[PDB]
């Protein structure tokens, strides 16, 4: 059977990076050589495998992760990277085997006056394990005084909303990301 | 309480090493974004480095490969290891907790000064400034000394009104140069004696110089 | 980096009046901007964050506004404790870094005051060492903007002097300038007339105080 990639890339709404979606696909066939030469993708970097020879390999399941970040944070979706996204939102392994696809979505995810639906994790006591998802909204205890779920001093909501306006810079404009990882 | 007490600053030869400390109170270093900000004397503020609560470290392009930020959760103290120092790195270094859009950079350290130079503690040289031809003015010249500071008073502190002690200037010879003047009525010139009292605690130099016209 | 430009560099205001400070970003920083007050010899203190939110414990006379590339700090009624340096800071690049403005100095306003210019030739105890330091003094003037031109036989001296300004005085709120012209003893006798031109707002014409070597 064919890989339902149209439901992932051409999806109308993407998830926030702190709650990145994952689509588990069950051993299908797809023309990966068609997706590479598509001008819709401004970022397409594969690690451990070449984009053209993907149709020449087999696997048990291919995982399709999807989220939205700003332009400057696209460089973090790569093995051995650090930052607010790579540490507290989405982390790829150092030995990552797959591809990183991204495209500008200012015409889709930016609203005049700001689209604040997409969020990211700003505070976390430790970095994320590879392919880990942290969706907890517990109040971040920055000091020694506990918070009791009440925002205030030394008590911060661990998430912050992206300010996606059409007039923002490309590094701050929304970029939809899709990561393909394989399982042998 | 909420406190960021610093230590570790001082004089360091260009190229050497120096480690700064930032003891934290009430604020947990291992749970916050902790940065290092330096301010060149007479210039703006410059961000140097930053460590994440998760252990990630980032540095500015002007200190990359030479500086190293670290922390100790047991002592709850932020650190900054400075290697290969030059005349650039001479500044007052601050440590602060950052909150971004949730409170900006609210709490700062009191600041510790880092001076990078290659000169021993040379004693000053006090030269008089005699008045020439409404009111007159005279003063002393404290030249070629190191390091800061030097305390200059007139008549052992008995002459307060009309005195201006200028800040030192770092001349190209590595040493400092300070000026201290005082305007007095032209009448009481031969009757009232004027003696500037220059003290240099680093070099242990105390000199009293008489000022009188030619 | 995103460049932050504050205007004016110095703001002379009387107590009780309103002080307005601007800060322009080279690129859009949305509302990610903070304001700080720094008194001499003290660490900075946060006043405004999020372009407009007052920090805890900051008096109501402080208020911030603006977005994207233009921001403003307003002190509705300036108090004696508010005279200090003020810095803006963008943190839209906070995921790693952040940039500050060059700073705005808020100082007590007063009437224009002309400087009393004095010139001091080098002492004899110094000439025996090999250097000759000519000193020119500008005392109790306002504003701080004052140009000192060193003329040696009516030849402008560049790269030869170092100036030094004091803080505002506690009673008259004026400044004092100290420019020092240092040169070798050998080059001290190659010339004759050592002058010191002074241009200031409180001077209808540039005032010059000179002397002759040996008079
Ligand atoms: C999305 O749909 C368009 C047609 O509406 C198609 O040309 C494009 O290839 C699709 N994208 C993917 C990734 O299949």
């Amino acid at each position: 059977n064919l890989c339902p990639f149209g439901e992932v890339f051409n999806a109308t709404r993407f998830a926030s990076v702190y709650a990145w979606n994952r689509k588990r696909i069950s051993n299908c066939v797809a023309d990966y050589s068609v997706l590479y030469n598509s001008a819709s993708f401004s970022t397409f970097k594969c690690y451990g495998v070449s984009p053209t020879k993907l149709n020449d390999l087999c696997f048990t399941n291919v995982y399709a992760d999807s989220f939205v970040i700003r332009g400057d944070e696209v460089r973090q979706i790569a093995p051995g990277q650090t930052g607010k996204i790579a540490d507290y939102n989405y982390k790829l392994p150092d030995d990552f085997t797959g591809c990183v696809i991204a495209w500008n979505s200012n015409n889709l995810d930016s609203k005049v006056g700001g689209n604040y639906n997409y969020r990211y994790r700003l505070f976390r006591k430790s970095n994320l394990k590879p392919f880990e998802r942290d969706i907890s909204t517990e109040i971040y205890q920055a000091g020694s005084k506990p918070c009791n779920g009440v925002e205030g001093f030394n008590c911060y909501f661990p998430l912050q909303s992206y300010g996606f306006q059409p007039t923002n810079g490309v590094g701050y404009q929304p970029y939809r990301v899709v990561v393909l990882s394989f399982e042998l | 309480q909420v406190q960021l007490q610093q230590s570790g600053g001082g004089l360091v030869q260009p190229g050497g090493s120096l480690r700064l400390s930032c003891a934290a109170s009430g604020i947990t270093v291992s749970v916050n974004y902790m940065s290092w900000v330096r301010q060149a004397p007479g210039k703006g503020l410059e961000w140097v480095s930053l460590i994440f609560a998760g252990g990630s470290t980032f540095y500015a392009d002007s200190v990359k490969g030479r500086f190293t930020i670290s922390r100790d959760n047991s002592k709850n103290t932020l650190f900054l290891h400075m290697n290969s120092l030059r005349l650039e790195d001479t500044a007052v270094y601050y440590c602060a907790r950052d909150l971004g859009p949730v409170g900006a950079t609210d709490y700062w350290g009191q600041g510790t000064l880092v001076t990078v130079s290659s000169a021993s503690t040379k004693g000053p040289s006090v030269f008089p400034l005699a008045p020439s031809s409404g009111t007159a003015a005279l003063g002393c010249l404290v030249k070629d000394y190191f390091p800061e500071p030097v305390t200059v008073s007139w008549n052992s502190g008995a002459l307060t009104s009309g005195v201006h002690t200028f800040p030192a200037v770092l001349q190209s010879s590595g040493l400092y140069s300070l000026s201290s003047v005082v305007t007095v009525p032209s009448s009481s010139l031969g009757t009232q004696t004027y003696i500037c009292n220059v003290n240099h605690k680093p070099s242990n130099t105390k000199v009293d110089k008489r000022v009188e016209p030619k | 980096d995103i460049v932050m430009t504050q205007t004016p560099a110095t703001l002379s205001v009387s107590p009780g009046e309103r002080a307005t400070l601007s800060c322009r970003a080279s690129q859009s920083v949305s509302s990610n901007l903070a304001w700080y007050q720094q008194k001499p010899g003290q660490a900075p203190r946060l006043l405004i964050y999020g372009a407009s939110t007052r920090a805890t414990g900051i008096p109501a006379r402080f208020s911030g506004s603006g977005s994207e590339t233009e921001f403003t700090l307003t002190i509705s009624s300036l108090q004696s404790e508010d005279f200090a340096l003020y810095y803006c800071q963008q943190y839209h690049t906070w995921p790693p870094m952040y940039t500050f403005g060059q700073g705005t100095k808020v100082e007590i306003k007063r009437t224009v005051a002309a400087p009393s210019v004095f010139i001091f030739p080098p002492s004899d105890e110094q000439l025996k060492s090999g250097t000759a330091s000519v000193v020119c003094l500008l005392n109790n003037f306002y504003p701080r903007e004052a140009k000192v031109q060193w003329k040696v036989d009516n030849a402008l001296q560049s790269g030869n002097s170092q100036e030094s300004v004091t803080e505002q005085d506690s009673k008259d709120s004026t400044y004092s300038l100290s420019s020092t012209l240092t040169l070798s003893k050998a080059d001290y006798e190659k010339h004759k007339v050592y002058a010191c031109e002074v241009t200031h707002q409180g001077l209808s014409s540039p005032v010059t105080k000179s002397f002759n070597r040996g008079e």
